[PDB]
C-alpha cells in the first residue's frame, strides 16, 4: 500500500516550499529527470547566465528527493535549496516590512521558475511534457475581412478563470479558452471585435490546471481572495476543448483502455478481501496506446488526479500550505503532508478541497495522463 | 450608509407647519404659546421589525408626498428617524418568477397542433401589443387562457416558447408553492405576484398546474383543505377588476379541468378556453420531424408511414419514438438512425407493453 | 438586489441594507443566496449557498453502498437496458452526440416485489461513480401541508445544483400513485405533494444531467403525469426470473456459501415455479439452518431440497407467488 | 489532566448554548440554527475530532465568539423513551416453557446469529433476516420475544402495534422511521413490533388515520427494515395473528426468513 | 507592436508596448487601467514568467500574441 | 434649508407609542406599549390628566418613559389600502338585470343611512346588515364598488385571505380596528369581500388553521352584538355560496336581509346587451334579443365576452366595429365553451 | 365523532398500549404498585381484546 513518507520540516516561513515540492516529485518524468543528472547534461542558450544557478537547483531538487525516498529519516532539508532559490530570483530576499524574514511567495510562480530551470538543463524534450499548443483562430465577428492564426501562442499550463460561472472547472475553461480580443489597428477598423477561440491540438503528458482564486476589487481598491465551490472530477475529460483531429484518434484509443480498467477495477477488489499488479496493467495499456507516441503526448484525453496544493484562512497575502499527493501504487489512499506531520486521508478529505468557507481550497491541481 | 433598518410606514398623520405661536400641533397641548415646547412638525408612524411603532418628527428632505400609509422606508436601526425610501419588497420566491433570459422556441419550432398556436396569440399576445385598437374599437383585453388537455400535447412548452418571444415577462410560477405550512404568508405569494405583475406588465402569471389552488370544493368539512383554499380566494380577488389586469395576464396549463372550481369556468378570470387535442394524422408527422431535425436520421423514411403506424398518440409519445430510434441504433452498433428504427420506436415503447391480457377476446 | 445594497432578512427576523465587505464581487452576489454578514454591523463578509431551510433533506443524502456490477438480480439483457439509458451516456457523450440525441433520463423499475429492482440499482450506485440521494415517499407527508411542498422542491433543485447525480424516488406508491378528488376526504393534502413531484421533473428548465429513477412495486396505479412517456422514457420491465434465470441467481447464492460438490442448480429451477430471487436467497439460509443441526461447515443438494419445499408451502399460505399484483 | 484542562477551559464557558446541527461545511465551520432564533456560521476548534459530527448533533457553543467548543452524543428526547425498556423481563427462556419446536425458529435465526456468528462464519451467506410470529392467542408469543432479548442484552426497543397510528398524519411514518435508525446505530440489534394487526383494524378520525395512513405507515417499514438502507443487522420480531394486514413485500422471505405458525 | 492582456475575469484589452521595453513598462501600462501594482502583477506567456529585468523580446514576443494575467499572494 | 430641516430631524430622536390603559393614580399611569409589555410612566405637564382617557395613544420618551403629549388614533397599514380599493366605479345602474337586487340593497344600506329618523315613527331596530350569495360572475362585487361611488360614503373593502396573519388573535385585533376606524367614520360601508374561508364552521379535526378561522370569526360576534350595535356604520357580506358560512353568521339580526343575486334572467342578459354595446363601436346591431335568450348559459361577466370575441371575429375580418355578423358567431361561440361544467348551486 | 365506528373508542386503542405492557409487570422491581384501574359504562361495549 505505501511505506510511510516522510515530509520537510520548516526553517521557519517554509512551508510554501515544502508543500508545492511534494507534488512535483509525484510527476513521473520530474522525478526521473533530476535522479538521473550527470555533469553531461546540457543547457539551451538564447541569452541568459542564469543556466549555471539553473544547475544548481537542480542538485538541491535530486537531494531532497533522495532525503525523501530514504528511511534514515523523519526530516527533510530545504536548506541549500532556498539560498539557491533566493540567488537564483532575489524577490524572495526582499524583507518583510514589519513581519517576518526573507519574503515567502506562492505556489503558481514557483512552479513556473523551477520548470524554467529544468526545462533548460534537461533539454527541449522535457520541455514539451507540460509545454501545450493551441489553434487559435482570431477571426472577425460578421464576415471574415481579415484573419491570422497563431499557433505561437502557447502555455505550459492551463489557467481557470473565474468569473463566478465556476461550478465546475471544465466550464470556465472552456469558456476561458473562448475570449473576445479587442483590436485598436486599422485591420477593419481600430477596436473591431473578434472572436476568439484557442482549441487545443495537442494536450500535454502531464496537465497541469492552475485556479484564478483572487480578484482586485476595484469597488474598495484592495485585493481579495474569493472562494467558493469549484468542483473538479477524479477523472477529467477534456474530448470537448480539442480541435476535432486530435480529438478522433484519442477518444478511439480511451475506449479499449476503460475495458481494461474496467477489469482493473473489479479485480482489485476481489484479492483484498500492489507494485506488481500496477506493472501488468501497465503492460497491458502499453498495447492500445497508439504507435504515434512521443514525449509530451497523452494517449488519452483522460486524466486522474494525484495532487492538490492547498490555502486556507482569510484573504490574499495569507497562506498556510499544506499538499494532498495520491500514493503512486493505490488511487483511494492518499497521504497528508503537514510540513512533516504525515498522515493517511480518504477520498472524502480530497472532495471538500474545492472550497468555500475560509479554509483550504485548491490553487493549484496535478495530474498525468490516464489513470494509474 | 448602511447599516439601517428597514421598515413600513404604519401612516402619514401630520402635526401642522411650524409658524404657529401656539404649538404646531394637531392636537394642542396645554399652555400658552409653544414652538417646540412639545409641539413638534411633521409626523410619521412607522411599523418596524423590531416589532414595535414609533412617532418621530420626520426628516423634512422626504416629503409626506413621499410618505405613503404603507410605504417601506429606511429607518436608521441607531436611533429611529425616517432615513430615506427604498423600493418595496416582495417575497424571494416571487423573485424566482422573472426569466434567466428564457429560451424562445418561436411558433415554428412547435410542429403540430397549430390550430392551438394561433388560439393562444390571439387570446394572450396581441391585445398586449395591440391594445390601442382595442380601446379604439371599445373592447376590454380578456383576463387570462385556460389550457387543457392530456398530458403531452406541449401545453407547457408553448407558453414559455410564446412568452420568450415578445418577450411579454414569463413570471414562474408552480402552483404547489403557494401551498405553504405558514398561514397569511402563502397568501403573499398571491399578492406579490400581482405587486411585481404590473410593474412588468405586460406580463403573463405562468401557474404550471392549476390544480394545487383549484379544487371543486370550496365547501370542506372537517379537513385542512380551508387552508389551501386561501391562495385560491384571494386569486379571484385579484383577477376582479381594481384595474390592472388588462395587460396582466394569466396562463395556465392543467392536465385534469374537472377538478377546478366553477369559479375558475367563469369569464373575467379566465375568459379563453382552448382544448389542446390529441394531435391528427398530419400533425403527428409535424412533430417527429421537430425532434429529427436535431439527430442524424436516415434518409430513407417516409414521416407518413410513421404517420399510419400512430393510432392516438401524442407529441410526448412522439418524443418517445424518435429518441426511441436512436436507442435501436446504437444497440445495432450504426451511426446513423435506421429508417427500421423509428417503426421500432413505437411498438417497443407505446407507453405501454404488449395491448394486455386477452383470454377470451 | 438594489442596482448601485442589498435588502436581507436576517434570521433574527429584521430587514436590513448590507452591502458589499471585504472579499465579494457583486458577480458573486445573486438573489436568493444567503450571506453571512457581520454580527455588529450588517455588511456583506462571505458568501453562503442558497436557503437553510434544507436541513430535513440532508438526511436522505447517503452514501454509495458497495455492491458489484456482476452480482445482479438475475442474468437478463433487462439490466443492459438499465446500462443504456442511465449508464452509458454518463461514461461517454461522445456517442450520444454523434446520434445527436438527448439520453433518456428516465426509467421505471417495474415488475412483481422482490425480483432484485433495488437491486440492480444498487449494483448501479457502486458503478456509475454519480451521487446518489435516495427519497422515501412516505417520508414526504407532514401533518401541515404544504411544508412538505418545500421539502420536495428543495431536493431536486440541489440535484440541479449537481451534475451527474442520480435522484432514485422510491416507494412513490404512496405519493406518486394516480391523483382523484374525493370531495370529503383529506385526499387533497395528499395530492398536493403528488403535483409538486411532477412540476420539478419538467422544471421551466429541463433537468440538468439528473437522471431519473422511479422504484415502484406497481405499475398498476401511477399518475399518468409521471408516467407520461416524455420524463420516464424508456421503462424497462425487470420481470421474474426464468428456469434459467433463476438457476443464474442460485449459482451466485451457492457461490457465495461453502458447499460441496454434487449439486444441481437446474434442478432448483425445476422444483421453484416463477417466484422471487429473493426466495432463492432464503433457500441458502434456511440450508443453512439444516447444515448447522447437523454440525457442518458446508452444505449440500439435500438441504436446498427441503428449504425449497418450506418456501413454496409457505406461499400457498399466504397470497403473492407470481402476482403482479393483479393487472398490467 | 491537569495541565490538559488548562486550555481545555480556555476556549470553554460559562454559557454552552445549545446548538441544533443543520448542515456541514468542509472548512472546519457549519451553520447552525440556534433554540434562541440566531444563526451563526460556527468554527470547530478541530480536537473534537471534525468529521464525527453530523445533521441533528447537539452542539456546545462559546459563551462568546461561537466555535464548536464540543459535541454532546445523546440527547435524550422522550420519543426514544417510548422505544426504550425501562423495565427488566425477568422472565426468559423456559418460563414460557413449550413450543421448544417452534423456538428454534427464533433462536437459531434470531437469537443464536447474534450470540454465535461462528456457525454463520462458517456457511458464508449473509446471516437470518427478520421473524414473523402468528398463531393463536396465549400461546406466548408476545414474551417470546421479550425473552431472547433479555438474554442476549442486544439494544431491545419494543414499540407496540396501537402508537404507530395517530390521530396525526405523516409523523406517523416518521416515529417508525425513527426506531430503525437507533436500531441500525446501535449494532446488535432487536426490535420487537408488538401488534403489527392493530395497524388495519385501528383508526381514528378520517382526515388523518384512515386508508391513506396505513398505506404509509406499511411502505416506510419496508425502506426501514431492508429496502435499499443496507443498515446494519436489524432482527425483527413482529406479533400478529391477522396476516394480510401486512404487504406482499414483507411476507415474501428473504427480509423474514423462516415463518412461525403457532 | 500590439498586445493583448487577459484579465483575471476573462476579459481581453489592448495594449500597445514597444520590442525594447521592459516588464515594468508594461505592468506600469496595466497598473493605470486596473489599479493594480506591479508588484501583484504576473504576466504569463508561453507557461514562462516574464521577470522584470528582461525585456518583452527576451521571451521572444512579438505582436498579436495574448498575455496572461494573474495576481500573486505572500506568506509562507 | 432643504439640508438645514434634515439636520434638525436627524438630532431629535424617536418616540414609543402606546396606549392608557389605566390610570394608577394621577401622575403615574399605566400604559400597554406598542413594543408590548405595559410599563409604569409618568407624565410630562403639557399633557392634561383629562384629556388623558384610557384608549388614547401617548408617546412615551424612549429612554425616560413619559407622556410628552397625546397622539391620534393608530390605524391599520392594511386599512390604507382598503380605502385605496373603490377602483372598478360603475353607475347606479351597472349590473343589468339584476336591477331589482340594487333597488331592495338601499332599502336596507342608504334610506336609514340619510335618514335613520324614518324607522324612529316605524319603531323596528335600525336595518343593518346584508348577506350577497349568488353563482360567481353576477357582480356582487361589482355593486359594491356601484354603492361606494354613488354614496360617496367612507370605503372599505378586504382582501379575500391578506387579512389573514401568520398569529392567532392578531388577525382578530386587524379587523377589529377597521370597525373601530368605520365607527369615528361618518356613513361607513364595510365590505367583506369572498368571505368563504374566513368564515369556516368549528373543525378542529383539520389543521392548526382552522383554529384561526374560529378565532377571527368569535371578533364578528361581538362586534355585530354586544354594545356596538351599528346604525350609521353597515355590513355588506358577500360570499359565494351560503352554507360555507357558520350559522351565527347565516342569523338574522346581524344579518337582516339575506338577499340572493340570481345568474342573469332570460332578459337580463338583454339589459346587459344593451349598455355593453354603447361600450363598442359598431355600424348597428339592436337584434340581440332572440339571439342572446336562446344562447343562454352565460352569467353576468359572460356578456362582455361575447364583446370582446366579437371583436375577435373582427379582427379575422379586418374591422374595426362590431357588426351583428361578428356578434352572432361571438354569442354562439362564447356558450360553447361553457358548456364545460355545471354551475349548479341550491341555495335558501 | 368518528373515533367510536373507528375501533370502538380511540380511548380503547390507548388502553390497549397500558394493558400490553401490563402483562410484564408482576416482576421488574418486585411487584405492581401501579394499578390500573380501568372503568366503563358497560364491560360489552369493549372490544374482546381487552
Ligand atoms: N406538439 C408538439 N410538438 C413538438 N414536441 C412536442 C409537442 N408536444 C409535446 N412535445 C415534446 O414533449 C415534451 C413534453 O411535453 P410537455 O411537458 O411540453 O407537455 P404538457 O401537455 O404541458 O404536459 P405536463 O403538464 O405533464 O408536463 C415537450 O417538451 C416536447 O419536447
Ligand atoms: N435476485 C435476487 N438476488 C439476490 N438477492 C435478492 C434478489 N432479489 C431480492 N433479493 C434480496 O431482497 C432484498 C430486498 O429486495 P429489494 O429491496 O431489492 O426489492 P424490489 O425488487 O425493489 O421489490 P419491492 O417491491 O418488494 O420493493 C435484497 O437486498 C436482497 O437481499
Ligand atoms: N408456554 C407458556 N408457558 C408459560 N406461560 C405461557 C406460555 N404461553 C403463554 N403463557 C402466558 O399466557 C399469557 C398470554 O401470552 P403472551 O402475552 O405471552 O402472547 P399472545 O400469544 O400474543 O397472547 P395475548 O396477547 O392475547 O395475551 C401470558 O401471561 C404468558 O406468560
Ligand atoms: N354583472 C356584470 N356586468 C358586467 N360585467 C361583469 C358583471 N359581472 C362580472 N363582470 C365582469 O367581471 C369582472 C369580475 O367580476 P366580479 O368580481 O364583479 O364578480 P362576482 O359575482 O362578485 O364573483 P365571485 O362570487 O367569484 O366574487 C368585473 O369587474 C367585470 O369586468
Ligand atoms: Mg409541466
Ligand atoms: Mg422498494
Ligand atoms: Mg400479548
Ligand atoms: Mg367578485
Amino acid at each position: 500500500f505505501a511505506q510511510l513518507p516522510v515530509g520537510f520540516k520548516n526553517m521557519g516561513n517554509t512551508c510554501y516550499l515544502n508543500a508545492t515540492l511534494q507534488a512535483l516529485y509525484r510527476v513521473n518524468d520530474l522525478r526521473d529527470m533530476i535522479l538521473n543528472y550527470n555533469p553531461s547534461q546540457g543547457v539551451s542558450n538564447s541569452g541568459a547566465q542564469d543556466e549555471e544557478i539553473h544547475k544548481q537547483i537542480v542538485i538541491e531538487m535530486k537531494r531532497c528527493f533522495e532525503n525523501l525516498q530514504n528511511k534514515s529519516f523523519k526530516s527533510v532539508l530545504p536548506i541549500v535549496l532556498l539560498n539557491t532559490l533566493r540567488k537564483c530570483y532575489p524577490q524572495f530576499a526582499e524583507r518583510d516590512s514589519q513581519g517576518g524574514f526573507y519574503k515567502q511567495q506562492d505556489a503558481e510562480e514557483l512552479f513556473t521558475q523551477l520548470f524554467h530551470s529544468m526545462s533548460i538543463v534537461f533539454g527541449d524534450k522535457f520541455s514539451e511534457d507540460f509545454r501545450i499548443q493551441f489553434k487559435t483562430t482570431i477571426k472577425d465577428t460578421a464576415n471574415d475581412n481579415d484573419i491570422t492564426v497563431k499557433e505561437n501562442e502557447s502555455d505550459s499550463k492551463l489557467q481557470c478563470h473565474i468569473s463566478g460561472t465556476t461550478n465546475f472547472m471544465r466550464n470556465g475553461l472552456l469558456e476561458g479558452l473562448n475570449e473576445k480580443i479587442e483590436k485598436r489597428s486599422d485591420l477593419t477598423g481600430a477596436n473591431s471585435i473578434y472572436s476568439v477561440e484557442k482549441k487545443i491540438s495537442r494536450l500535454p503528458k502531464f496537465l497541469t490546471v492552475q485556479y484564478v482564486r483572487f480578484f482586485w476589487k476595484r469597488s474598495t481598491n484592495k485585493k481579495s481572495k474569493i472562494l467558493r465551490k469549484v468542483v473538479f472530477p477524479f477523472q477529467l475529460d477534456v474530448a470537448d476543448m480539442l480541435t476535432p483531429e486530435y480529438a478522433a484518434e484519442k477518444v478511439k484509443v480511451r475506449d479499449e483502455l476503460r475495458k481494461v480498467e474496467k477489469e482493473k477495477n473489479e479485480k482489485e477488489r476481489e484479492i483484498k478481501r500492489n507494485e506488481s499488479e500496477k506493472d501488468q496493467w501497465l503492460e497491458e495499456y502499453k498495447k492500445h496506446f497508439p504507435p504515434n507516441l512521443e514525449k509530451g503526448e497523452n494517449p488519452s484525453c483522460v486524466y486522474n488526479l494525484i495532487g492538490v496544493i492547498t490555502h486556507q484562512g482569510a484573504n490574499s497575502e495569507s497562506g498556510h500550505y499544506q499538499a494532498f499527493i495520491r500514493d503512486e501504487l493505490d488511487e483511494n489512499k492518499w497521504y497528508k503532508f503537514n510540513d512533516d506531520k504525515v498522515s493517511v486521508v480518504e477520498k472524502e478529505k480530497i472532495e471538500s478541497l474545492a472550497g468555500g468557507g475560509e479554509s483550504d481550497s485548491a490553487l493549484i491541481l496535478m495530474y498525468k495522463g490516464f489513470g494509474l | 450608509q448602511l447599516p439601517y433598518l428597514v421598515a413600513n410606514v404604519v401612516e402619514v398623520m401630520d402635526m401642522n407647519e411650524i409658524e404657529d405661536k401656539e404649538n404646531s400641533e394637531s392636537t394642542t397641548q396645554g399652555g400658552n404659546v409653544n414652538l417646540d415646547n412639545t409641539a413638534v412638525g411633521k409626523a410619521a408612524v412607522v411599523k418596524t421589525s423590531s416589532r414595535q411603532t414609533v412617532f418621530l418628527p420626520m426628516v423634512g428632505l422626504v416629503d409626506p408626498d413621499k410618505l405613503k400609509p404603507n410605504d417601506l422606508v429606511g429607518v436608521n436601526k441607531d436611533s429611529y428617524l425616517i432615513l430615506d425610501t427604498l423600493p418595496s419588497e416582495f417575497d424571494s420566491r416571487v423573485k424566482a418568477m422573472e426569466v434567466d433570459e428564457k429560451p424562445t422556441e418561436t411558433y415554428s419550432d412547435v410542429g403540430g397542433l397549430d390550430k392551438q398556436i394561433e388560439e393562444l396569440v390571439e387570446a394572450i399576445v396581441l391585445p398586449m401589443k395591440r391594445a390601442d385598437k382595442f380601446k379604439d374599437m371599445g373592447i376590454r383585453a380578456p383576463k387570462g387562457a385556460l389550457m387543457y388537455g392530456p398530458p403531452g400535447t406541449g401545453k407547457t412548452l408553448l407558453a414559455r416558447a410564446c412568452a420568450a418571444q415578445t418577450n411579454a415577462t414569463f413570471l414562474k410560477l408552480a402552483a404547489p408553492q403557494l401551498v405553504q405550512m405558514y398561514i397569511g404568508e402563502g397568501a403573499k405569494l398571491v399578492r406579490d405576484a400581482f405587486a411585481l405583475a404590473k410593474e412588468k406588465a405586460p406580463t403573463i402569471i405562468f401557474i404550471d398546474e392549476l390544480d394545487a389552488i383549484g379544487t371543486k370544493r370550496f365547501d370542506s368539512e372537517k379537513s385542512g383543505d380551508r387552508e389551501v383554499q386561501r391562495t385560491m380566494l384571494e386569486l379571484l380577488n385579484q383577477l376582479d377588476g381594481f384595474s390592472s389586469d388588462d395587460r396582466v395576464k394569466v396562463l395556465a396549463a392543467t392536465n385534469r379541468v374537472d377538478v377546478l372550481d366553477p369559479a375558475l369556468l367563469r369569464s373575467g378570470r379566465l375568459d379563453r378556453k382552448i382544448e389542446f387535442p390529441l394531435p391528427s394524422e398530419d400533425s403527428r408527422a409535424q412533430i417527429l420531424q421537430i425532434h429529427s431535425r436535431k439527430m442524424t436520421t436516415d434518409d430513407d423514411i417516409n414521416w407518413q408511414e410513421l404517420a399510419r403506424s400512430t393510432d392516438e398518440f401524442n407529441g410526448a409519445q412522439l418524443k418517445a419514438v424518435t429518441v426511441e430510434a436512436g436507442m435501436i441504433a446504437l444497440r445495432n452498433g450504426q451511426s446513423s438512425v435506421k429508417h427500421e428504427d423509428f417503426v421500432e420506436g413505437i411498438s417497443e415503447v407505446q407507453a405501454r407493453k404488449s395491448k394486455s391480457v386477452s383470454f377470451y377476446a | 438586489i438594489i442596482k448601485g445594497k442589498y435588502v436581507i432578512n436576517l434570521k433574527q427576523i429584521a430587514k436590513f441594507v448590507v452591502g458589499l465587505g471585504e472579499r465579494v464581487r457583486p458577480k458573486d452576489i445573486e438573489e436568493g443566496m444567503r450571506v453571512g454578514v457581520d454580527r455588529s454591523k450588517y455588511n456583506i463578509e462571505l458568501p453562503l449557498p442558497p436557503r437553510i431551510d434544507p436541513s430535513v433533506t440532508m438526511m436522505t443524502v447517503e452514501e454509495k453502498p458497495d455492491v458489484t456490477y456482476s452480482d445482479v438480480g438475475g442474468c437478463k439483457d433487462q439490466i443492459e437496458k438499465l446500462r443504456e439509458v442511465v449508464e452509458l451516456p454518463l461514461l461517454s457523450p461522445e456517442r450520444f452526440a454523434t446520434l445527436g440525441i438527448d439520453p433518456p433520463k428516465g426509467i421505471l423499475l417495474y415488475g412483481p416485489p422482490g425480483t432484485g429492482k433495488t437491486l440492480c440499482a444498487r449494483a448501479v450506485a457502486n458503478r456509475t461513480d454519480a451521487t446518489f440521494i435516495r427519497v422515501i415517499g412516505s417520508e414526504l407527508v407532514q401533518k401541515y401541508v404544504g411544508e412538505g411542498a418545500r421539502m420536495v422542491r428543495e431536493l431536486f433543485e440541489m440535484a440541479r445544483t449537481k451534475k451527474a447525480c442520480i435522484i432514485f424516488f422510491d416507494e412513490i406508491d404512496a405519493v406518486g400513485g394516480a391523483r382523484f378528488d374525493d370531495g370529503a376526504g383529506g385526499d387533497n393534502e395528499v395530492q398536493r405533494t403528488m403535483l409538486e413531484l411532477i412540476t420539478q421533473l419538467d422544471g421551466f428548465d429541463p433537468r440538468g444531467n439528473i437522471k431519473v429513477m422511479f422504484a415502484t412495486n406497481r405499475p398498476n396505479t401511477l399518475d399518468p403525469a409521471l408516467l407520461r412517456p416524455g420524463r420516464i422514457d424508456r421503462k424497462v420491465e425487470f420481470s421474474l426470473p426464468d428456469l434459467e434465470g433463476r438457476a443464474n441467481i442460485f449459482r451466485i447464492h451457492s457461490k457465495s456459501m461453502s458447499v460441496e460438490r454434487g449439486i444441481r442448480w437446474e434442478l432448483i429451477s425445476r422444483l421453484c415455479p416463477n417466484s422471487t430471487g429473493a426466495e432463492l436467497r432464503s433457500v441458502c439460509t434456511e440450508a443453512g439452518m439444516f447444515a448447522i443441526r447437523a454440525r457442518r461447515k458446508v452444505a449440500t443438494e439435500k438441504d436446498f431440497l427441503k428449504a425449497v419445499d418450506k418456501v413454496i408451502s409457505g406461499y400457498k399460505k399466504f397470497s403473492s407467488t407470481s402476482r403482479y399484483m393483479q393487472y398490467n | 489532566q491537569e495541565e490538559e484542562k488548562k486550555q481545555l477551559e480556555e476556549i470553554r464557558g460559562n454559557p454552552l448554548s445549545i446548538g441544533t446541527l443543520e448542515e456541514i461545511i468542509d472548512d472546519d465551520h457549519a451553520i447552525v440554527t440556534s433554540p434562541t432564533m440566531p444563526d451563526y456560521y460556527v468554527s470547530i476548534l478541530s480536537f473534537v475530532d471534525k468529521e464525527l459530527l453530523e445533521p441533528g448533533c447537539s452542539v456546545l457553543l462559546h459563551h462568546k465568539t461561537m466555535s464548536i467548543v464540543g459535541v454532546l452524543q445523546d440527547d435524550a428526547d422522550p420519543m426514544v423513551s417510548v422505544m426504550k425498556m425501562d423495565k427488566s423481563p425477568t422472565e426468559s427462556y423456559s418460563d414460557i416453557g413449550g413450543l421448544e419446536s417452534q423456538i428454534q425458529e427464533i433462536k437459531e435465526s434470531v437469537e443464536l446469529p447474534l450470540t454465535h456468528p461462528e456457525l454463520y462464519e462458517e456457511m458464508g451467506i449473509k446471516p437470518p433476516k427478520g421473524v414473523i410470529l402468528y398463531g393463536a392467542p396465549g400461546t406466548g408469543k408476545t414474551l417470546l420475544a421479550k425473552a431472547v432479548a433479555n438474554q442476549t442484552s442486544a439494544t431491545f426497543l419494543r414499540i407496540v402495534g396501537s402508537e404507530l397510528i395517530q390521530k396525526y398524519l405523516g409523523d406517523g411514518p416518521r416515529l417508525c422511521r425513527q426506531i430503525f435508525k437507533v436500531a441500525g446505530e446501535n449494532a446488535p440489534s432487536i426490535v420487537f413490533i408488538d401488534e403489527i394487526d392493530a395497524i388495519g383494524t385501528k383508526r381514528y378520525d378520517s382526515n388523518s388515520g384512515g386508508e391513506r395512513e396505513i398505506q404509509r405507515t406499511m411502505l416506510e417499514l419496508l425502506n426501514q427494515l431492508d429496502g435499499f438502507d443496507d443498515r446494519g443487522d436489524v432482527k425483527v420480531i413482529m406479533a400478529t395473528n391477522k396476516i394480510e394486514t401486512l404487504d406482499p413485500a414483507l411476507i415474501r422471505p428473504g427480509r423474514i426468513d423462516r415463518k412461525i405458525l403457532f | 507592436m500590439q498586445i493583448f492582456v487577459k484579465t483575471l475575469t476573462g476579459k481581453t484589452i489592448t495594449l500597445e508596448v514597444e520590442p525594447s521595453d521592459t516588464i515594468e513598462n508594461v505592468k506600469a501600462k496595466i497598473q493605470d487601467k486596473e489599479g493594480i501594482p506591479p508588484d501583484q502583477q504576473r504576466l504569463i506567456f508561453a507557461g514562462k514568467q516574464l521577470e522584470d529585468g528582461r525585456t518583452l523580446s527576451d521571451y521572444n514576443i512579438q505582436k498579436e500574441s495574448t498575455l496572461h494575467l494573474v495576481l500573486r499572494l505572500r506568506g509562507g | 434649508d432643504k439640508t438645514e430641516n434634515d439636520i434638525k430631524a436627524l438630532q431629535s430622536i424617536g418616540q414609543l407609542i402606546g396606549e392608557v390603559m389605566k390610570e394608577l393614580s394621577e401622575e403615574k399611569y399605566i400604559v400597554k406599549a406598542s413594543s408590548g409589555p405595559r410599563y409604569i410612566v409618568g407624565v410630562r405637564n403639557s399633557v392634561d390628566r383629562s384629556k388623558l382617557k384610557k384608549g388614547v395613544r401617548v408617546t412615551l420618551d424612549i429612554t425616560t418613559l413619559t407622556i410628552m403629549r397625546i397622539l391620534p388614533r393608530e390605524t391599520d397599514p392594511l386599512v390604507y389600502n382598503m380605502t385605496s380599493f373603490e377602483q372598478g366605479e360603475i353607475t347606479f345602474d351597472g349590473i343589468g338585470g339584476l336591477t331589482e337586487q340594487i333597488r331592495e340593497l338601499r332599502e336596507v344600506i342608504e334610506l336609514p343611512l340619510k335618514n335613520p329618523e324614518i324607522f324612529q315613527r316605524v319603531g323596528i331596530k335600525p336595518p343593518k346588515g346584508v348577506l350577497l350569495y349568488g353563482p360567481p360572475g353576477t357582480g356582487k362585487t361589482l355593486l359594491a364598488k356601484a354603492v361606494a361611488a354613488t354614496i360617496g360614503a367612507n370605503f372599505i373593502f378586504s382582501p379575500a385571505s391578506g387579512i389573514v396573519d401568520k398569529y392567532i388573535g392578531e388577525s382578530a385585533r386587524i379587523i377589529r380596528e377597521m370597525f373601530a376606524y368605520a365607527k369615528e367614520h361618518e356613513p361607513c360601508i364595510i365590505f367583506m369581500d369572498e368571505v368563504d374561508a374566513i368564515g369556516g364552521r368549528r373543525f378542529s379535526e383539520g389543521t392548526s388553521a382552522d383554529r384561526e378561522i374560529q378565532r377571527t370569526l368569535m371578533e364578528l360576534l361581538t362586534q355585530m352584538d354586544g354594545f356596538d350595535n351599528l346604525g350609521q356604520t353597515k355590513i355588506i357580506m358577500a360570499t359565494n355560496r351560503p352554507d360555507t358560512l357558520d350559522p351565527a353568521l347565516l342569523r338574522p339580526g346581524r344579518l337582516d336581509r339575506k338577499v340572493e343575486i340570481p345568474l342573469p334572467n332570460e332578459a337580463g342578459r338583454l339589459e346587459i346587451f344593451k349598455i355593453h354595446t354603447a361600450k363598442v363601436k359598431k355600424t348597428g346591431e339592436f337584434d340581440f334579443e332572440a339571439a342572446v335568450k336562446m344562447s343562454d348559459g352565460f352569467n353576468g361577466a359572460d356578456i362582455r365576452n361575447c364583446a370582446t370575441e366579437a371583436g375577435f371575429f373582427a379582427i379575422r375580418d379586418d374591422r374595426d366595429h362590431i357588426n351583428p355578423d361578428d356578434l352572432m358567431k361571438a354569442v354562439r361561440k362564447v356558450a360553447e365553451v361553457k358548456k364545460l361544467e355545471g354551475t349548479i348551486e341550491y341555495q335558501k | 365523532s368518528t373515533r367510536v365506528e373507528g375501533s370502538g373508542g380511540g380511548d380503547s386503542e390507548v388502553q390497549r398500549t397500558m394493558l400490553e405492557l401490563l402483562n410484564q409487570l408482576d416482576g421488574f422491581e418486585t411487584s405492581k404498585n401501579i394499578k390500573i384501574i380501568m372503568a366503563t359504562n358497560r364491560l360489552d361495549i369493549l372490544d374482546p381484546a381487552l
